[PDB]
RNA sequence: UUGUUAAAACAAAUAAAAUAAAGUAUGAAUUAAUAUCAAAAUUUUAAUAAAAAUUAAAAAA
RNA sequence: UCGUCUACUUAUUAGUUGGGUUCGUUGUAAAGCAGAUUUGUUU
């Protein structure tokens, strides 16, 4: 008899500080979302937005 | 107008193929020949582009794509039982001995067991399955 | 009698009950069904008869399948068993009408030696055939 | 063996349609009036079919030819009031079942009309089989219609008929010889390139007069039913068209009458003396005029351009 | 008619403001430094109406600008900020293919009919239920609930100047009722009250009217659920309606609870429905087809069986005019009363089906315990 | 024909369809995309709740929720405590503040969906739209609504 | 099938009923639907509700061998 | 066959070492019912039996090869393409959920390919192989296009860059 | 000729409707329950919003007998006349509707059994309450159930006064709900059984 | 009470009466964290909370 | 948001005879649109 009760047939991934951990920095693009700027070294550091409007 | 012969592996290549006919606001267009091992990426980017979304950690593996991280899936599962939790309430009366049960199954967040392994035990406690294939097999052979 | 039939279990088998079970289904709504049944008791049981030949031979008439017109030839054949004037006419018209020149006319000639009497309509379209 | 509580339920389940299904009352509204089974699935089909006749323009321009199936009985009542309004620009081929039973001089008076017109009728008879049909049509294919300009196409003919005339009996029949055969549409002859398609709802006629009804219930049509539409108001009808001809000794001879009844009544009651109450003996009249020991009979009268 | 406005997805919504040139950058200077969005907006646009502002605030159409390159989406309760842009629409922002909100534009009411003293009396006698927020009114049988094709017929959505008692403006009917249905209608007074309770009349789970009627003949159980699949076409002189148990791409499904009150002799039933969709004919085409009984008085789907021989006895089967039986009998509001039970409102029946059963024997006002209130 | 594979995770992020419900303009009104609950909650529900220290003979019902700010410091205007009780379990009714008025009620808390911040609310404090009893409140989005003085709009 | 187009709740089916069909429709493993309807078509008679120590003690009995079922 | 077919070449059967067969009716019903079980347009070729030491009927096979070329280099006209997809998609049985094809018109010879627009705009709603062998299965039998390979070309409909 | 045989059918129907309106003149007065006429007025305040008339509650049941002239019509119409099935199929409705009516009444009422043929004194509301099968009547009782429950687990000994064998007994001979000889719920109203016997 | 047949018979099924199935000796097994275990109501803390707090007072076989 | 529309028209005469064939109130520009919205370890 096979197991009745189950919480998640699948399997998660194994990367654990973002998605495609495995991959070459070549192939993926790194994320740009707040909650992965603030960790990464140069993202969470001064970032300057401002624009100047005519030359 | 730009073609694609072949589509590329990663999104770090389309984009930079891509970059080259549309400048500065100059109409453009991007022909990707496509076959059956480039599928699963022209599956993603095709989904990226449609919801307007940056191409940021697309794959050609699949498995990649389809399995997602504990804490990614516990982030959209919660929002999926809270979203399921406001219809309960907003669209339905329930009766007072089912008020455990259906919080139970569309109001309350389970954690899952050791959800790196989950693939053998299926996230519940093999501790509890054991006590469950216990009660499985007594009525079993007895029937 | 169909739902009888239904209900019938447990008892022998015969060429009798066999052809009447035939009868039963040829006039009822499924026409197929009794060769279908014809089918399924082809691999063993009693052997069929002439008059079981012409009930099939009769439900496909009215069905209007004839799919095993000639199958129907060659499992007499093989089962050794001569079949009656009925019969002969009936595969005479099935052949006819699935216009199977060659067998049609064996089968003419030899009716004609055995002198057995053909339908008339069957008579006239061999003649204008001819 | 599956689950115990799964058996419970279907037990359960089970019980339940029985004790509904137990009961023999049928109900009021006719089912079958307004279900139409196609190939989707069944549906139901609400309102007249005078509100259709633009979709039933459009697809009669697509089809090649129109094969309409009728009652030989009721002819015109059953069928398309616009075909009758609006001319067709395709041939067409109408159908008449149950041919038996109508009346002979007024099936060749409607055959001569359709032959005047352009269309062919076909009087098809019970112990007839569809092959011998199927194929007259395709004869009337091969004869009337040109000759198509690309040699793998088929010629498409739009089939209009109630599903009691026997259209989707038609239709099961051919579908099941060509499935046998091989092992939305239905082909009939792969040789000659036919192909039928069939519409279910502009054939559906739906909601009906008091006399449409009286006149379908007596030809079978239209189903019938104590809570709806009671013998009476059908029998009386039928006896009313049997005055108007005239032949009480033939109705005598008929219904083995020891003289020439007078009144409805009169008729009831010398049906009534085997012996049997009014109510299975106004059924057994009904009986007789859907068997058709009674020939010769054609309820559905022909309009004076018809007649000239 | 110069602009003709088009589906818009919220990407094509975006990409038409970005390429629209009908905008209008308002500065922010040392003067409205600080100053809240709402009233920035109400003391430059004398012409607006707040709730107009409001809306074209919280949905996204008058933005701000930070010189951050990117535009940013501020509620009403937000400050400005020195520097930066406010971009407001201009007039000929909405003559593209872009839809604008309702108060942005002006609604002209044009012509306006004038009422009788009879026809007001006969108003202030269906109205049943009054309040500050909701108005009940019974509409009777065989009335236009909207101007039909005839624009000379009478109809009661050109009776509405008559029921305002004291607003600015008449009601306006929150759900339509067809022609030969003589329940209950529901208004409401405030351009507010009636966004706030369209909200109850989209498909539901829990039921919360009624509807009685008298069908021909009686159905094989007492309580069930009928559901069946519509799909409508247009058609040469009106609407085809095909029903299906099975689901279409195209089809909408229509769901009742429906109860048998009583059995008259198993030729006619007594039954209360209570629906769960809106779609046209939905309960009579149910009693119809799925119940197999059609109601008294049907004559437009199954008219032959709508007046039957068996009930001959009280109604003449030639005439074939009674009154549908069909009445919205109890409707619920979200509004409590002083008890703290929610307020349903009761409709009473027409004087015909009065008396249809009185002449049947059964009680004509009855409460209704399935729904509450 | 091809067959390709890509998670829903994925697509999460354009999961709003508006601008309200993506950059959260104004009341979501019971269509909310992404949800923040106090970390080990498993019951998804904010909570609003008071002490009780007392019998009603000394500390009152309205007591409870002292140590929240607002209109709950002041007394009550309505009583239905005493005679009869009222079908929902109503005790206290403050000032109706233009469209918005509140409620207190008995027994364990009401689950309700605020259509201002779009949570599912479980505490006694429901603030009623116009009476209209489809449309409630939290008692934090309604203190929230009367500072910035959106009671008479929202 | 037929049965419920006899008893003609096409349109008045309800969620147990819908559930039941599917999964009787669902190709089963061990189970046979065929067996299943022959079980069912035994005409025995039903047991009756009981109290929860009377049933105890009636199962104790069984497992005794001094009572039926 | 099926590696020539994907090429885009005509190709035609033969059957070498055809005086050393014992039958000569046996073979030749054997290599003809192993055509009609081909599938993908393979099926649509003729095989002609020929022996190299005898020299039997060589003429014969170098007269086909010609034809074939002809018809790889076939002109067919725009409007009888359109005439012939409106009756068939009448005639034809499509199961299959498919978006309805615009128009028609071949673009490309040796080997004769066909364009095919579609009228929604997505890039899923292409037609599935099952369709794509029907409408491979008609161009061959209708304009004689038998044992030469067809390409289809299912252009989607693009939208407009200034959108009105 | 012209539709003689329909008109004819037509005709006897239009004679059955005003025959059957004809007997609506005579009427047998039956006060309504205490607690039923409670619940109109109530009902009617809630539907019209205004107070009762007492013309419209109808404190008084007003139920017809079957027409003189029907009762005799069947009895001579021979079985195999044709017009015999139009009128018994109009008196089988007559005969529920007046069971409809006589529901709603309470006061005592003779009702006889079809079992053993016993001739005893109910009220019509709880003898045919079984037969009626109106949900209304349901609800009721479902309601004065749970009113019950309510007095009787507000106080447990208000059950020991109120329902005792000496009380339970006492209220089974007040409302006999079933013959006291053959005990069986099938009743029937004498009244009408005496109007069919002295006619037919 | 229902259904079938005929101008009373048969089959189903429960609710009233009646019959039995100890108060004697013989005597197991499921179960078992536990204070001489927290009668109830209110409020609340991370999912039934029998976890906490406030009122209140809940006898024995 | 449960609206309405099996007759008009062209001739003909005094009921007969041949041709052709929808409108509209209100909300909303998303807070709107497929389908489901059920759970008693209950015997
Ligand atoms: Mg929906
Ligand atoms: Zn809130
Ligand atoms: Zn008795």
């Amino acid at each position: 008899v096979p197991q009745q009760l189950k919480a998640y047939g699948g399997t998660f991934s194994r990367s654990v500080g973002e998605r495609s951990n495995h991959l070459v920095s070549d192939v993926v693009l790194q994320s740009l979302s707040p909650s992965s700027t603030h960790n990464s070294p140069l993202l969470s550091k001064n970032i300057k937005t401002k624009t100047v409007t005519s030359f | 107008f730009v073609v694609n012969f072949d589509m590329p592996t990663n999104a770090l290549t389309y984009l930079s193929r891509a970059g080259r006919t549309a400048r500065q606001g100059r109409l453009g267009q991007v022909y990707s020949l496509y076959t059956k091992r480039q599928g699963v990426i022209v599956s993603a980017v095709r989904a990226f582009l449609q919801k307007q979304l940056p191409l940021e950690g697309i794959s050609n593996w699949k498995r990649h794509m389809m399995e997602p991280r504990y804490a990614e899936w516990r982030t959209h599962k919660l929002n999926a039982i809270a979203r399921s939790y406001v219809s309960l309430i907003t669209q339905k009366t329930i009766p007072a001995h089912l008020e455990r049960t259906y919080l139970r199954h569309n109001a309350t967040w389970r954690p899952l067991f050791h959800p790196q392994t989950t693939g053998v035990h299926g996230g519940v406690p093999p501790r509890q399955q054991q006590r469950v294939m216990d009660a499985i097999t007594w009525k079993a052979v007895c029937f | 009698a169909v739902l009888l039939l239904a209900r019938l279990q447990h008892v022998p088998m015969d060429v009798q009950l066999l052809n009447t079970a035939l009868e039963v289904l040829l006039l009822s709504k499924q026409p197929q069904s009794c060769f279908s049944a014809f089918e399924a008791v082809r691999h063993s049981g009693v052997e069929p008869t002439a008059d079981t030949y012409t009930l099939l031979l009769l439900a496909c008439e009215r069905s209007g399948l004839w799919g095993n017109t000639t199958a129907i030839l060659a499992d007499m054949q093989m089962r050794r068993v001569k079949g009656d004037g009925r019969t002969l006419n009936l595969l005479l018209k099935g052949l006819l009408t699935e216009r199977l020149h060659g067998y049609s006319r064996q089968l003419y000639e030899t009716m004609v030696n055995k002198n057995v009497e053909v339908w008339p309509a069957l008579e006239s379209h061999m003649k204008s055939r001819t | 063996v599956h689950d115990p509580v799964f058996m419970r339920n279907v037990k359960r389940v089970l019980a339940s349609y029985k004790e509904s299904m137990d009961h023999s009352s049928r109900k009021g509204m006719s089912r079958e009036a307004f279900v139409d089974i196609n190939e989707k699935g069944a549906a139901w089909y609400l309102g007249h079919m005078q509100l259709a006749s633009r979709t039933l323009a459009e697809k009669v321009k697509d089809a090649d030819f129109v094969l309409e199936i009728r009652d030989a009985r009721l002819p015109f009542t059953t069928g398309n009031p616009n075909l009758q309004k609006i001319i067709i620009d395709r041939p067409r081929l109408i159908v008449f079942n149950k041919a038996e039973m109508s009346n002979e001089d007024c099936n060749r008076v409607i055959q001569q009309y359709y032959e005047r017109t352009g269309n062919f009728a076909l009087f098809t008879s019970a112990k007839r089989s569809w092959r011998d049909t199927v194929e007259a049509v395709q004869r009337f294919v091969t004869h009337i219609l040109p000759a198509q300009r690309f040699k793998t196409t088929a010629n498409v003919g739009l089939v209009v008929g109630m599903p009691n005339v026997g259209k989707s009996t038609l239709i099961n029949s051919l579908r099941l010889a060509h499935e046998y055969q091989f092992h939305k549409l239905v082909p009939v002859c792969k040789d000659p390139n036919i192909v039928l398609y069939d519409s279910p709802g502009l054939t559906l006629p739906g909601c009906f007069a008091k006399e449409a009804g009286l006149k379908l219930a007596a030809c079978g049509i239209i189903p019938t039913n104590d809570i709806t539409l009671p013998r009476s108001l059908v029998a009386r009808y039928i006896y009313d068209v049997l005055s108007a001809a005239g032949v009480g000794e033939h109705m005598a001879e008929c219904l083995h009458l020891p003289r020439a009844p007078i009144s409805f009544d009169d008729c009831i009651s010398m049906i009534c003396e085997g012996n049997l109450d009014p109510s299975r003996a106004q059924k057994f009249l009904i009986h007789d005029f859907q068997l058709g020991n009674l020939g010769r009979i054609t309820l559905d009268k022909l309009p004076n351009k018809v007649r000239q | 008619s110069h602009a003709r406005y088009r589906p818009l997805s919220l990407r094509a919504r975006q990409t038409l403001s970005e390429k629209s040139d009908d905008l209008q950058y308002h500065v922010v200077t040392q003067e409205w430094f600080g100053e809240r969005v709402d009233s920035f907006l109400t003391c430059h646009y004398p012409q607006w109406d707040y709730e107009t502002i409001k809306r074209l605030v919280q949905q996204g159409h008058i933005y701000r600008y930070r010189k951050n390159g990117k535009k940013k989406f501020t509620r009403l309760t937000d400050r400005l900020e020195f520097d930066e842009l406010l971009v407001v629409p201009t007039r000929a922002f909405w003559e593209k293919q872009l839809a604008p909100p309702s108060g942005v534009l002006e609604e002209t009411d044009g012509p306006k009919f004038k009422l009788s003293a009879t026809a007001r009396e006969m108003a202030h006698n269906m109205v049943l239920f009054k309040n500050e927020h909701v108005i009940v009114i019974n509409k009777p049988h065989g009335l236009p609930m909207m101007p039909t094709d005839d624009p000379q017929e009478m109809s009661i959505a050109a009776m509405l100047p008559a029921w305002k008692f004291t607003n600015v403006a008449k009601p306006v009917v929150c759900h339509n009722l067809d022609r030969e249905t003589s329940g209950c209608v529901v208004l409401a007074r405030t351009r507010n009250a009636h966004r706030m309770l369209g909200r109850m009349f989209v498909k539901r789970v829990v039921p919360n009217s009624v509807y009685w009627s008298f069908c021909v003949g009686k159905p094989t159980v007492n309580y069930g659920r009928v559901r069946m699949h519509f799909d409508i076409t247009r058609g040469n002189k009106g609407d085809i309606i095909v029903a299906r148990p099975s689901p279409t791409k195209t089809s909408k499904v229509a769901i009742a609870e429906f109860v048998v009150n009583a059995s008259a002799l198993e030729f006619g039933s007594f039954i209360s429905f209570y629906p769960l969709t809106t779609r046209r004919h939905q309960e009579r085409i149910m009693a119809a087809h799925a119940l197999r009984c059609p109601v008294l008085g049907d004559a437009k789907y199954g008219g032959d069986a709508a007046f039957p021989s068996s009930l001959s006895l009280f109604w003449d089967p030639e005439n074939k005019g009674l009154p549908l039986h069909l009445h919205h009998r109890k409707i619920q509001l979200p509004y409590k009363n002083t008890a703290g039970e929610f307020i349903c409102v009761t409709a009473p029946l027409p004087t015909q089906m009065e008396k249809t059963f009185k002449k049947l024997g059964w009680p004509c006002e009855v409460d209704d315990p399935l729904i509450p209130g | 024909n091809i067959k390709g594979g890509v998670g829903s995770f994925l697509m999460r992020r354009a999961a709003p369809k508006s601008i309200r419900q993506k950059y959260q303009t104004g009341p979501q009104f019971y269509k909310r995309k992404f949800f923040q609950f106090q970390k080990g909650h498993h019951r998804l529900h904010r909570r609003i709740s008071g002490v009780q220290t007392g019998s009603p003979t000394h500390q009152r019902e309205y007591e409870r929720f002292h140590h929240l700010p607002g209109d709950v410091r002041t007394r009550p205007q309505f009583d239905f405590t005493f005679g009869e009780t009222r079908a929902d379990r109503v005790m206290f009714a403050w000032r109706k503040r233009g469209d918005l008025q509140l409620y207190q009620m008995s027994g364990r808390g009401e689950t309700f969906v605020c259509y201002r911040c779009g949570y599912p609310v479980r505490s006694q404090l429901v603030a009623v739209k116009a009476d209209n009893w489809d449309y409630r409140m939290c008692y934090r989005c309604y203190t929230n609504t009367v500072h910035r003085g959106m009671e008479n709009d929202t | 099938r037929r049965s419920k187009e006899e008893a003609e709740r096409t349109f008045l089916m309800s969620a147990e009923e819908k559930r039941a069909h599917k999964k009787l429709s669902g190709r089963s493993g061990d189970g046979s639907i065929s067996e299943m309807l022959q079980s069912l078509e035994v005409p025995d008679k039903p047991f009756k509700r009981l109290s929860r120590k009377v049933y105890a003690n009636r199962v104790n009995a069984i497992v005794h061998g001094d009572q039926d079922e | 066959l099926h590696s020539v077919a994907a090429e885009g070449r005509p190709f035609l059967l033969c059957a070498n070492k055809w005086d050393a067969v014992l039958d000569q009716s046996a073979t030749a019903e054997a290599i003809d019912f192993k055509i009609k079980r081909q599938v993908r347009e393979v099926k649509y070729s003729n095989a002609v039996v020929v022996s190299a030491h005898t020299g039997l009927n060589l003429t014969l096979l170098m007269d086909q090869a010609l034809e074939l070329y002809d018809k790889w280099n076939k002109r067919v006209r725009r409007a009888e393409l359109t005439r012939l997809w409106r009756k068939m998609e009448k005639s034809v049985i499509i199961p299959y959920h498919v978006a309805r094809i615009g128009r028609i018109t071949q673009v490309n010879t040796r080997p004769p390919t066909f364009l095919l627009q579609l009228q929604t705009k997505n890039d899923s709603n292409t037609l599935p192989k099952a369709l794509q062998e029907m409408m491979k299965n008609t161009l061959v039998e209708e304009f004689d296009f038998r044992g030469v390979p067809i390409r289809l070309i299912q252009e989607v409909k693009d939208s407009n860059p200034d959108y009105i | 000729p012209q539709l003689f045989s329909i008109e004819s059918y037509e005709t006897q129907q239009r004679a059955l409707r005003n025959i059957f309106n004809e007997a609506g003149r005579h009427c047998v007065r039956l006060r309504k329950d205490s607690k039923w006429l409670l619940e109109e007025r109530r009902a009617f305040r809630q539907s019209h919003q205004r107070a009762p008339t007492t013309k419209e509650v109808s404190p008084h049941v007003d139920v017809a007998l079957a027409p003189v002239g029907a009762l005799k019509l069947s009895k001579y119409l021979s079985p195999c006349s044709a017009s015999r099935e139009v009128v018994e199929h109009s008196l089988l409705l007559h005969r529920t509707v007046t069971k409809s009516k006589l529901v709603q009444s309470s006061e005592k009422t003779l009702f006889r059994c079809l079992r053993c043929f016993h001739v005893y004194a109910a009220r019509p509301r709880t003898l045919l309450r079984g037969e009626v099968a109106q949900s209304w009547l349901e609800y009721e009782a479902e309601a004065e159930k749970e009113e019950r429950a309510r007095q009787l687990a507000r106080r447990p000994h208000l059950r020991k006064k109120k329902y005792s064998i000496g009380r339970q007994r006492a209220s089974l001979a007040n409302d006999p709900r079933c013959c006291p000889l053959c005990r069986s719920t099938k009743a029937q109203w004498m009244m009408e059984y005496v109007h069919h016997h002295t006619h037919g």
